[PDB]
């Protein structure tokens, strides 16, 4: 790798980490607004099942 | 370059699949809430303080919620493509730059008349009353069945002497989770085997089973539950429990799908 | 029982507001850090052009 | 996901849970005002019928 | 369902501002570099003119 | 009847302050983005001028 004019791999890494942080931020906002740690089964499936049974 | 370009398409398709799963799981969440409300209504109906009128009112509410469940199943869609009515079968979402690396997603029928939403009901022919008690030598009841794994199971429950019919039902409920026992007005022991823990008919043996004379099995679903009677409400409680377990299992499958697809998105980005 | 079952369900289904606010703040700061990194990264082709020609 | 200006899902999450909380608040405040836990059949219809007969 | 539908419609219709901004900066750098190299390459005919003598 | 009619009129005539503030913020960000893009786009003719002559 050397001087490069048409692709920005460092920008790509920045965007990937930015989108990851954005996902995490939305999950945190959803958890805070709802008050529930488990809103979808992708959070905790077995936890969702046991909490629903309870 | 082809690869890079394809990797983006794969990321787009994975996001679309995640969105479809999320929409289906939200509709499922709503059906779960409706089922819990129906379960509470049926539990209220089973109480002996209600006369026929309260049971009819609870039945009206339950019919409204059943129609709501059917409407949710039949109307939820992703861009006009129905999801929870059963017409959506296994679809292969392509998450690879090269063909042949797709992952199949299946979503199941969420109508309240689906087999998966209920089970089988067996009602004892001989009814008991308040002064009936379990006799010696006629206290054992044996259920021979097979779970959804296929394994043959034999559950022997030895009811305590001097137990009335409702204590017998409570003992059967405590001793096993494969079947749910309850009692109706006439004192007949109803037994429910949901179509998520039992496959085929259930065989009854023993002295207590001979005394009760359990009848044939009828297929019950959420679409066919009625709480205008005590036994109807008692049985609909178990039917709704089976439906809730089925819906929760489907929700868990969709959540695992979404977690796998998020991992795939991260890997494809890398 | 009902009280104990509710307490059990809180330990699984309820969210921990302290830990969630901490996580949200961390995610926000990470997001602004990545945004700044991307803004500084976009100038690499600018540096390549300003090198010559 | 992808920094955008058009759709704000987190905003929709917050709005949905805010409207849910507002509905719960209105129901609780109405129950406190009337002193009756059944002010409509949408609360508990069979309970409404039996309480009316009582 | 409306929330989920809007979330889906973003990922097809909405603009990824980071990616499109990076592409815009890359395209402007490429266009400036092509403009400068064309401006220099315009000097070939005067090299052909200096061929005389 | 008056209370129920007022509640009905709320759902039609009244404004949703949360949704409207979200829409106003989205429109303001969109307008500022268009302003920035226009200011950057106006620097195309002068780029063509600085190309040569």
């Amino acid at each position: 790798m050397a001087v490069n004019v048409n692709t920005n791999v460092a920008a790509m890494t920045a965007q990937r980490y930015l989108t990851g942080a954005t996902n995490a931020q939305q999950t945190s906002m959803e958890r805070l607004s709802s008050g529930f740690k488990i809103n979808s089964a992708k959070d905790d499936a077995a936890g969702l099942q046991i909490s629903n049974r309870l | 370059n082809v690869q890079s370009r394809g990797l983006d398409v794969a990321v787009r398709n994975a996001n679309d699949g995640i969105s479809i799963a999320q929409t289906a799981e939200g509709a499922m969440n709503e059906t779960t809430n409706i089922l819990q409300r129906m379960r509470d209504l049926s539990l209220q109906s089973a109480n002996g303080s209600n006369s026929k009128s309260e049971r009819v009112a609870i039945q009206e509410e339950i019919t409204a919620l059943n129609d709501e469940l059917n409407r949710i199943a039949e109307t939820t869609s992703f861009g006009g493509n129905k999801l929870l009515n059963g017409t959506f079968s296994t679809k292969s979402f392509q998450i690879g730059a090269d063909n042949g690396e797709a992952v199949m997603l299946t979503l199941k029928d969420m109508r309240s008349d689906n087999r998966m939403m209920g089970g089988t009901s067996y009602v004892a022919a001989e009814g008991k009353d308040k002064d009936w008690k379990v006799q010696a030598g006629a206290n054992d009841i044996t259920f021979t069945l097979k779970d959804i794994d296929g394994n043959d199971q034999t559950i022997t429950v030895n009811a305590k002497e001097g137990d009335d019919i409702e204590e017998v039902a409570t003992y059967i409920n405590g001793q096993t989770d494969m079947v749910k026992a309850s009692v109706n007005e006439k004192g007949q022991l109803q037994i429910f085997a949901g179509n998520n823990k039992v496959t085929g008919d259930v065989a009854f043996s023993g002295g207590l089973a001979g005394a009760l004379n359990m009848q044939a099995g009828t297929a019950e679903t959420v679409d066919t539950i009625d709480v205008t009677s005590v036994g109807g409400a008692q049985q609909s409680v178990a039917v709704i429990d089976s439906a809730l377990k089925y819906v929760d299992s489907h929700r868990a499958e969709l959540g695992a799908f979404q977690n796998r697809f998020n991992h795939a998105i991260s890997n494809l980005d890398n | 029982i009902n009280e104990n079952v509710n307490a059990s369900k809180s330990r699984i289904k309820d969210t921990d507001f302290a830990k969630e606010t901490t996580a949200l703040t961390k995610s926000q700061i990470l997001s602004q850090a990545s945004s700044s990194v991307l803004a500084q990264a976009k100038q690499a082709p600018n540096a390549a052009l300003s090198l010559l020609g």
